[PDB]
């Protein structure tokens, strides 16, 4: 849950050195974003979600 | 089981650059912490036990409720008993827990859980009751009265429980006439064959007889009394030694019905959030 | 039994205890060359084996084509333009009417078989986009009307080679008198009602333009059933999303075509019988 | 165990001087009777096991009362199910008796001693009503209403008692994120930096998610009846397998909510007593 | 299992089961001597010692200053006039803007440190006193406001080296509209609510000017966490209380001074980062 | 190095200056008797100094060491604190380019970089505030021109591009530890600069062991484009830092 004690921290992504792009090439990227558990990850005390609502 | 322990780490300059990758491949990074850190040596106690599949569904969940009534001989209304076909897509939280996997071998255990309540002003007085569950497999014939022969339940197993005792609970192993239960089936029972009736071979998309159990009947045993007395079971089930086969990404919008169909206006499931906000 | 951190059996029941640019492959007369393909996908660690005895629920001789059958069959093309959201294309009911592999299939009532998929788009250096190609076993897509549930028809269900496409946006089939009994799956939904960012947990591969030109995706035969009827029940689907538009210098009207090349492996049949003639239109 | 035995001692004229020590340093002086009296051999029959941090502990205390009811349906009015914080400081004498100590490592053991008695001056009847207490850990949906998706406690363990039976009963393990449990946490949980708004970072003293077990949500199943009936669940805790670290002086004013607070009339405990009288 | 005055276990999980004077000490670069000190508190008698990789939940390698870090710094010092109740200071609150040692426990996000504080006063055999030195763990003060709860601002109860101080008497912030959110810790409940007398259950020494003038407690880091942020967890926490008032021939104006001399031991940080910039006034 | 990763394709190599890798001080030639404070990791990182644009005509850049990493993390607070410092250096300079890019940069790592000073009514009588730009270095002029203000000199440096600043030749500056950044080929220069000096430890404050002069021998060309820029970065990391002397903070007067 998201809270004050057990934060996690910031991740962020920067320029170090500008995209150059040579002529007759387009001007616009695009990056997609991966995550995934580490072979350390582990979880515990199994809950309910609160993606799913049965509506009435 | 002890995790791998995080092994030491210091500073390195080779060439290997294991930290770069390539996603085209269907191949996930194995890369672990050590290689793009200077990571001290950690003794690892964390164990992934909580979090396998059985420890995942090792936990009974409600999947219908059924209500069946006692009308009161004073009014000619016949009773009411309950006739739920099995399944577990009545609710959604034990359904979305199985679609994530394709296909599951899982013995089952299943609790009734019953309560009454008087429905009628008259505060009058009702014995304890006692309620039939009885199970029809597929071809049984489906009770229609409350008192009929097929009460007898001469070969359908059958529970018998007392209200106020301890909720009734079976184990049933795995039953599924396939080699695993079958939670998504892309296809027909019939194929419409170019010179029929068109009637004839319509049957409804992604529907088998793969997930035909039969259905449970539960009626209360007690002839009527005086005054109604309502009640309602609830189902309970539990998968033991459960086993599955080809994970899937969890349900993102709600449910509608036994298919993968969703409503017009559940296609929302995200939340704003601006691009450069922590 | 005295079990570490005393427990005793009752019950006679079990249920009742307690708790790699360069790539080229031939199949049967059939070669396939891809020099700058991102290596495979054994989808799920699993080779395509013929059926062992050891697990085998018929017991008719089964008839195996070999050469006949485990060949590339190349589908027909698809123009990627900018404003194209996906393709789909269902499995063996896209090998229906491909060569020998349909009249088998047509003809034989039990069937399984695994597939290769070689999916081929060439762009320049100085083209830019990505594909996803993901093998969804078992791949359900929703339906176009909220007034009835699993009421697609077997005809628009089954679109054969042509396959086909995802839509940006969920439209109802508002028309009751006559529903088109047709499938709308929404792209980031990818059909099923999931999201596409956890689609990956599928096997899949990447196309990405600039660094591979060439999807290959080993799947062998996942079925809760051994063998099963082909007409009916579609194993395996195809879902090819781009997941970055294309673009091209600049140019608002970029296209470029991408391939199918699907192979069964290991194919066998049961059930000899009068030919399968089924409603399709 | 059987404590040390009082050794014999006799006249003595040495320069030892044990008697005489010096307090400034940290140290108690191990001095015994032996030492300053003439002392008689005894054989040590007494033990201290009765005093033992598990006998200390090993004795369940109440730590809250949870009060549902079942309003009958001729009131619009809707059911109340209880939903109480998990904590030990809703009372005051388990909370004095682990406050003896700054770090505790315990399994709890936890009963539900449920009543139920009627309101309504109508003396009507209410059949055997069955309880659902579900434990919802922190993140998991809060029920907002007493007949809604998140009863299926299709992965919160949940308990199903029935009135009149035993009372209900189970344990947990140590559930502490960290390495033992803090009863005193001397900080906060954000930092307020110089360069944001003051609203932000803003955190209550001593307030940290380490004491954030989630909630506990009883409801009567069944479904309202004629006349209204009330009941109140008791819970009752048990710490086993108890250790504790770095114990500290009780309490001696009166509590006043989670923190060390204490209300302006509450700081007179001791009581009156000449200096020079028996 | 028979048990002495049968034992079997039915669950696999466990919860489920049944139940002198002279002294010279040199850290660093600096060295501290006391002719008439009454020997030292190693506080529950646990040296400070670097976290060992059996018990380190972390993985990024630590940053340990050493020589740089583990020094005795001064804090100011404080008038021991006949009218005052005592001081507490919090660490390692204290140490943040004492040489590297703040600045290393400002960058780094995680932290940890036992520590050694010399007490010195030191008066003439003429004077007539007694200081108690208590090493509080995870001391919590109580608040001023009796209309609400664990309200202290983050600025108040973090004073730095200056300290705070023990009121003789407690006194409602009946300020509703601007409350201080500032402790009021009466002196004889020693903050906490429990009572001065049996303060001495903690860690602590006794300054008596008649026998000796200085005060070492070696703390060793308790916690229940391996490692936490020290920006926001204060860890131990010294009070120092008058047991007897000061008191010299027949004068009704002595003062003395006392200084405290801290010095981190065995102090390992990780987690780099920007550095904290909080706001403290 | 420690917290920090640095990672190159098309980086030629690396230049272990003087073929001698950063070592801490052995005891046999220790001239202080005083226990070092090693920060190791807290002070052992790639630390990025500021960004310039290459412009068509641009000269070069100069950044004296370790007075560019004066106000970088902890390590400026230990140069500060400490009176005595010692330092190896690994300076990665960062500049890429498209195929289509035309130039060349060459990295010299000049050890006890001295620069003319910009009067020649005097000698030796540039400030401490001019020749220690910090972080944001400093640059090369095309053509020499006296401080002619004989009331208030500038005592600012005004090193000639080609003759490097010292008075000596370009040409010949390759004797110094060196790499070249050209575009066609490589977009990174590694060098691991060891500590050169005549004292075994000395002061950080005062004396600036090395120095980074960035000169591009050939100028920046793009497509017949009058106005071509890419920006070149700087990663600077201290290796075997080692310090003695500790003491109140030293607060130089800069500005
Ligand atoms: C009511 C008393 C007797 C009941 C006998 C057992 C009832 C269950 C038998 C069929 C269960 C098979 C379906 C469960 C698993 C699933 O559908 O995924
Ligand atoms: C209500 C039925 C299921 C209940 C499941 C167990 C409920 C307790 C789980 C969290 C306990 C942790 C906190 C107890 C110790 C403490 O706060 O000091």
């Amino acid at each position: 849950i998201d809270d004050s004690f057990t934060e996690g921290g910031y991740i962020s992504v920067f320029y170090q050195t500008r995209i150059v792009v040579p002529l007759s090439t387009p001007r616009e990227m695009d990056i997609l974003g991966f995550v995934s558990a580490c072979n350390d990850f582990s979880v515990r005390l199994l809950r309910d979600t609160t993606h799913i609502e049965q509506k009435a | 089981d002890a995790l791998p322990n995080t092994e030491a780490s210091g500073p390195t300059h080779s060439k290997e650059i294991p930290a770069l990758t390539a996603v085209e491949t269907g191949a996930t990074n194995p890369l672990v912490p050590s290689d793009t850190v200077q990571t001290r040596h950690v003794v690892q106690h964390r164990s992934r036990s909580e979090s396998s599949i059985e420890s995942f569904f090792a936990r009974g969940a409600c999947v219908t409720i059924m209500t069946v009534d006692n009308p009161a001989s004073t009014t000619n209304k016949d009773k009411l008993f309950a006739v739920w076909k099995i399944t577990y897509k009545d609710t959604v939280q034990l359904r979305r827990k199985l679609e994530f996997f394709t296909y599951s071998r899982f013995d089952m255990e299943l609790t009734f859980v019953v309560t009454a309540n008087f429905t009628e002003t008259n505060n009058g007085h009702a014995l304890n009751q006692v309620y039939q569950i009885m199970y029809v497999p597929p071809g049984a014939p489906v009770p229609e009265k409350w008192d009929d022969y097929t009460w007898q339940t001469s070969s359908n197993p059958s529970i018998f429980y007392t209200y106020g005792t301890a909720p009734a609970r079976i184990s049933v192993p795995y039953v599924g006439i396939s080699n695993a239960y079958s939670h998504f089936y892309d296809g027909f029972s019939k194929v419409p064959l170019k010179d029929q009736s068109a009637a004839l071979g319509d049957s409804l998309y992604g529907a088998a007889s793969l997930n035909d159990f039969g259905i449970l009947a539960v009626r209360v045993v007690n002839d009527p009394n005086p005054t109604k007395v309502t009640s309602k079971i609830r189902v309970y089930l539990k998968p033991k030694h459960i086993r599955v086969w080809c994970p899937r990404p969890p349900r993102a919008v709600a449910y509608y019905g036994p298919g993968v169909d969703y409503k017009d206006g559940t296609l929302t499931p995200l939340s704003t959030k601006d691009l450069t906000t922590y | 039994q005295v079990s570490s951190q005393t427990t005793i059996n009752y019950y006679r029941d079990s249920a009742s205890n307690a708790a790699d640019r360069v790539l080229q492959l031939t199949l049967g007369n059939s070669t396939i060359t891809a020099q700058e393909a991102a290596n495979s996908v054994v989808a799920y660690g699993r080779w395509p084996e013929y059926l062992r005895d050891s697990e085998a629920n018929p017991v008719d001789q089964p008839t195996e084509p070999e050469v006949a059958a485990c060949r590339f069959y190349t589908l027909d093309t698809v123009s990627w333009t900018k404003e194209s959201r996906g393709w789909w294309w269902k499995l063996p009911d896209a090998l229906r009417d491909m060569g020998l592999f349909g009249q088998n299939m047509y003809y034989h009532y039990l069937g399984r078989s695994g597939y290769t998929v070689h999916v081929q788009c060439n762009a320049s250096k100085f083209h830019q986009g990505a594909l996803g190609v993901f093998a969804v076993p078992e791949m359900c897509l929703a339906g176009d009307s909220n007034t009835t549930t699993m009421h697609t028809s077997y005809q628009n269900a089954n679109p054969g080679e042509k396959g086909g496409t995802f839509t940006g946006t969920f439209t109802p089939d508002n028309n009751q008198t006559s529903p088109a009994r047709r499938f709308c799956p929404v792209d980031y939904l990818l059909g099923n009602g999931t999201l596409l960012g956890n689609a990956f947990v599928f096997p899949h591969q990447i196309i990405n333009l600039r660094t591979n030109n060439c999807a290959t995706l080993v799947l062998p035969y996942v079925n809760s059933l051994s063998i099963d009827s082909m007409v009916k029940h579609n194993n395996w689907g195809i879902a090819i999303l781009p997941l970055a538009p294309l673009n091209f210098a600049s140019e608002s009207s970029p296209e470029i075509p991408i391939t199918l090349t699907i192979a069964p492996m290991c194919c066998e049949f049961n059930g000899l019988r009068n030919i399968t003639l089924p409603r399709l239109q």
